């Protein structure tokens, strides 16, 4: 894979540890741009990172924190973007790799040998006990000439001394002992006020728009661009989706155009992403951008004609941009909600809260809210859930969560330490983006039993799991599908929860024959669903009752027959 | 004031080596990229090598690349160019030159006087001395010539002063010319007026350093 | 390999002109990043090394007087002097510092056209310390001459000596822009003790005819 997605979980211990390796192996593996924050945390000494090996680039920031493991291997990171910053300020940060309390564990050397570039923010090292050569490296080289106010925070306490570099580098500066460790300068050595460079000679300065360095003067040989790569070659600015014309000023559409994502100009946008007026793929859209789907192919976003006409939002999302979950007082914001904007979220606080006090739990029958609801935009996290409830049949008819805002940015549906007995998401059928962990739900049994496949989108996708009723023991107690669940599919158990309905549907459930030619009112077949005919249609003997719904396509009227229509 | 003063330069038999060393007084060496450039006899410039303030930085010709190892020591203010495997094509003078501003730069903006290498497996052989006796045959009105030709010596070259350097008006040493033998020989020669021939003395010094051959040489006139 | 090409290799000039020298670079020597080429010009007066005259293709060093000025961009330069002095006289060359390998141009010899000046004709036979050592070198002086160009013969009792006489002659003096010529005749002791009159003809643009300067073997 070229691309893949990072993640925002910042220093906080994952709910459970067991997964979280999986969970960074399925998220950056094969991967060379993360695009995100590349967050390696609470990561034990033995811990196989090899996964890491092809990343050149990071968007965000470098967060490498409580980490028993001896090295990590970011040996081909060439640059840091700093889209975002940790702790405000700091585009890497390697905090609390020690031992605390083989032989030691805890981060010796960096090995950041091809870590040329630091766009935007400072560095932050501290508390690590047998980090060496932190000291040796010129940061003041690292960071781009722009930001260099990029203060530097590094604490160099050990717990053993270190050897020297390897004699072969030119001052002392090295990620390691090892020769092929030496830090390569590329800013501070150039001639004139040079960009970066190869070489401390004028041939050897590198295009405006390269970045990490270059092998070369063109804007081709870039080690990677400031700006854009534009099929090859680094630019300040994609290629517009649009001409304009001499005099008239109309959308003349540009056949070499492109849309700019992340930091490449692109045909078309990526699977979950919206394109935008503007020729961006994002994944909110821009302010007075109105969410459309067109019927061309994904949906983008547009400059609406009036104020645009406001559709539910969620969390993380305009008036409920830091509410952290649904509660009692926001319940009833959901009501008659077709599509939500934003995400949801169900803590103990929404339903055991009466903390900042007077805010009265929410019931179970509030839930009801959300049968109306079909689509999340962002992301579904369920921490806790009433007893009462056996599943979450309230989102019966969710289809699709798109998760293109996830939990921690990873996860779109997680559900960790609930007590309901099967699933019941009946009409989900697809995950946009993101991981999905079910955890801890000691009841939950109907998990096995989901084809999690066909929900995903792309290959970094996984369901992750642990610690719920296992299939063996449910299956001991004898819970397999029901019998007309195609291809034993099913999200609980019952008639109801199968996936696809193998032989007829009557809204709900899944049924073996309509009422065609006997019961009680009789029904015509339509996309395999019985629906009834009119009611004042008569009653046949082995015969078909109507063609379709209404009363003028009975065979015979029951009472009265008065054309165009049975009464 | 700035100076550059090289050493180590002389005959070497073809496949041989030396060591040519540049010594730098009256700047802060540490902080200024030192080069060596040569030129053949009678030719342009070539840019031989060059070396970065604090030696993180080296280049070579493709001519001489191998063959050539630039160094320095800034605790002793010296420039050093072991120079192996030499060819006819190396023998040339090699001027030592301080750059500008460390590695960035290569202005060469001081420049030594500069050291001459041969490179030929004839020997050496110093010179011999004999004076241009005057020419009392030109006008006592009037103006008279003299001088010293030095002959059949190599390698090159040799330094050839008037009265230990205190006549030098009116003065032409010539070039060395090259001879059959494969000796160079050497006339110098001096312009003063006719009527202080009697009265005043006249004597060149000849210094051929390769052979250690010093000679200071008294010229008069012939009479009958 | 940024390739350096001067034009001309020849200048002569009357000091008070002004007089110009090109380089040509087969790679362009601009440099973005701080706006200017990466050109540098050396005058190497003669029994000298080098001296730098500009960097940056325009800017001059300390010292160097206000006649000299760069010109130029790209590829293509003017190195210019308006008022030549006596004392210029040297070859000038133009080196790049753009990139490896650092590469100078051919040179360019400038010489200060001086009024029509005759040779001073001196002779001088063998001494007689050398003529036992078992050669006899005669020398013929020409001094302080302008122009360059000139004859010289040498005859050995009428007999035009040619192939065995080696010729010198002085760069071009920084004072008085004369040149000076040795030319150095070569016999054996044998040959040397066979002939009475030796002799020595110059022809020159400064003379009204050829002149000669001739000792008779043994005769005061
Ligand atoms: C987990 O760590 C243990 C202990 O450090 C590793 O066992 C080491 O394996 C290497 C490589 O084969 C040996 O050279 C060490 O001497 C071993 N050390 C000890 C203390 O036993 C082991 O490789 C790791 N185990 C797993 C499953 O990854
Ligand atoms: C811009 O993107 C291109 C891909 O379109 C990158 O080029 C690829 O580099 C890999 C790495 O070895 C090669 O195997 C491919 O052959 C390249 N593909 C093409 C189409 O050139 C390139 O690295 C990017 N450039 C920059 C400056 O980031
Ligand atoms: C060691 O730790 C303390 C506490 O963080 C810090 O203030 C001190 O500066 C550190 N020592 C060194 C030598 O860096």
């Amino acid at each position: 894979t070229q691309v893949c997605t990072g993640t925002d979980m910042k220093l906080r211990l994952p709910a459970s540890p067991e997964t979280h390796l999986d969970m960074l192996r399925h998220l950056y593996q094969g991967c060379q741009v993360v695009q995100g924050n590349l967050e390696l945390t609470y990561l034990p000494t033995n811990a196989s990172l090899s996964f890491l090996q092809d990343i050149q680039e990071v968007q965000g920031y470098v967060l490498i924190a409580h980490n028993q493991v001896r090295q990590v291997p970011l040996q081909r990171l060439r640059i840091v973007r700093g889209t975002q910053l940790f702790e405000d300020n700091y585009a890497l940060a390697v905090l609390d790799n020690g031992d605390p309390l083989a032989s030691p564990g805890g981060l010796r050397e960096l090995q950041l040998r091809s870590l040329t570039e630091i766009l935007k923010g400072g560095v932050l090292i501290q508390r690590n006990p047998q980090l060496c050569y932190q000291d040796t490296i010129l940061w003041k080289d690292i960071f781009h000439k722009n930001n260099q106010l990029a203060l530097t925070l590094i604490d160099t306490n050990r717990s053993r001394a270190c050897h020297p570099c390897s004699p072969m580098c030119k001052g002392s500066r090295c990620w390691g002992e090892s020769s092929e460790d030496c830090q390569s300068l590329t800013r501070t050595v150039c001639a004139g006020g040079c960009a970066r460079c190869k070489g401390p000679l004028p041939t050897d300065c590198c295009h405006e728009q390269c970045a990490a360095g270059c092998t070369g003067p063109k804007h081709s040989d870039c080690l990677a661009c400031l700006h854009f790569n534009h099929s090859g070659i680094c630019e300040l600015h994609c290629p517009a989706l649009v001409t304009y014309n001499t005099d008239t000023f109309e959308s003349m559409p540009n056949p070499e155009g492109r849309y700019t994502f992340g930091a490449s100009c692109v045909t078309a946008c990526p699977y979950n992403y919206l394109s935008t007026d503007v020729g961006s793929c994002t994944l909110v859209c821009p302010l007075h951008n109105q969410e459309v789907t067109a019927e061309d192919g994904t949906q983008r976003c547009e400059k609406c004609s009036k104020p645009c006409a406001r559709v539910c939002y969620g969390l993380g999302m305009e008036h409920l941009r830091e509410v952290r979950a649904v509660t009692s007082a926001n319940i009833q914001e959901f009501a008659g909600c077709k599509k939500i904007f934003g995400s949801l979220a169900f803590l103990p606080e929404s339903f055991d809260g009466d903390p900042a006090s007077n805010t009265a739990p929410l019931q179970p029958e509030q839930l009801q809210v959300f049968e109306t609801l079909e689509e999340i935009t962002g992301y579904l996290y369920i921490s806790a859930w009433p007893d009462s409830l056996p599943d979450l049949s309230v989102f019966q008819n969710l289809q699709v969560i798109r998760g293109r805002i996830l939990h921690n940015g990873a996860y779109s549906l997680t559900l960790q330490g609930l007590g309901i007995s099967w699933l019941g998401l009946r009409s989900l059928r697809e995950l946009g983006s993101g991981l999905a962990l079910i955890h801890h739900n000691t009841h939950l049994c109907f998990v096995h039993t989901v084809p999690w496949d066909q929900l995903f989108r792309n290959p970094h996708q996984a369901l992750l799991h642990t610690a719920n009723r296992p299939e063996d023991e449910c299956v001991g107690e004898g819970l397999a599908c029901h019998q007309l669940c195609a291809r034993g599919h099913c999200w609980g158990p019952g008639p109801t929860q199968c996936v696809n309905c193998s032989q007829f549907l009557r809204g709900q459930e899944c049924v073996e024959e309509c009422r065609v030619l006997q019961g009680l009112p009789r029904e015509y077949v339509n996309a395999r669903h019985c629906l009834p005919c009119h009611p004042e249609c008569q009653p046949q003997n082995g015969s078909v009752t109507c063609f379709g719904p209404e009363a003028d396509q009975c065979v015979a009227c029951a009472h009265y027959k008065d054309p165009p229509f049975c009464v | 004031e700035v100076q550059l003063v090289e050493s180590g330069g002389g005959l070497v038999k073809p496949g041989g080596s030396l060591r040519l060393s540049c010594a730098a007084s009256g700047f802060t060496f540490s902080s200024y990229s030192m080069s060596w450039v040569r030129q053949a006899p009678g030719k342009g410039l070539e840019w031989v090598s060059s070396i970065s303030s604090s030696s993180s930085y080296i280049y070579y010709a493709d001519s001489v690349k191998g063959r050539f190892t630039i160094s320095r020591d800034n605790a002793k203010n010296s420039l050093y160019l072991q120079m192996n495997s030499l060819r006819a094509e190396d023998t040339a003078v090699y001027y030592c030159a301080r750059g500008g501003d460390a590695y960035n730069y290569y202005y060469f903006d001081y420049w030594g006087q500069g050291t001459l290498v041969t490179v030929s497996s004839a020997s050496t052989k110093g010179p011999s001395v004999f004076p241009l006796a005057p020419s009392s045959k030109s006008t006592s009105g009037g103006t008279a010539a003299l001088g010293c030709l030095v002959k059949d010596y190599f390698p090159e070259p040799v330094t050839v002063s008037w009265n230990s350097g205190a006549l030098t008006s009116g003065v032409h040493t010539f070039p060395a010319v090259l001879q059959s033998s494969g000796l160079y020989s050497l006339s110098s020669v001096v312009t003063v007026p006719s009527s202080s021939l009697g009265t005043q003395t006249y004597i060149c010094n000849v210094n051929h350093k390769p052979s250690n051959t010093k000679v200071d040489k008294r010229v008069e006139p012939k009479s009958c | 390999d940024i390739v350096m090409t001067q034009t001309p290799l020849s200048l002569s000039v009357t000091p008070g002109q002004p007089a110009s020298i090109s380089c040509k670079s087969s790679q362009s020597v601009f440099f973005r990043s701080n706006n200017k080429n990466i050109l540098a010009w050396y005058l190497q007066k003669p029994g000298q090394p080098p001296q730098l005259l500009i960097y940056w293709a325009s800017s001059r060093e300390s010292g160097v007087p206000d006649r000299f000025s760069g010109s130029g961009s790209g590829t293509d330069f003017t190195l210019k002097i308006s008022r030549v002095e006596a004392e210029d006289v040297g070859v000038y060359y133009c080196q790049q510092y753009f990139g490896s390998p650092f590469t100078f141009g051919p040179g360019t010899k400038v010489d200060i056209k001086r009024t029509v000046a005759a040779p001073s004709v001196f002779i001088f036979p063998p001494s007689d310390e050398q003529l036992k050592s078992g050669t006899a070198s005669v020398v013929c002086l020409l001094n302080n001459f302008y122009p360059r160009e000139a004859k010289v013969q040498w005859k050995v009792d009428n007999a035009l000596q040619s192939g065995n006489s080696q010729e010198s002659v002085t760069e071009q003096d920084s004072k008085d822009s004369t040149y000076s010529l040795s030319s150095t005749l070569t016999l054996s002791k044998a040959d040397y003790e066979k002939h009475k009159v030796y002799a020595c003809e110059v022809t020159h643009q400064g003379l009204s005819s050829p002149v000669t300067k001739s000792f008779n073997r043994g005769e005061c």
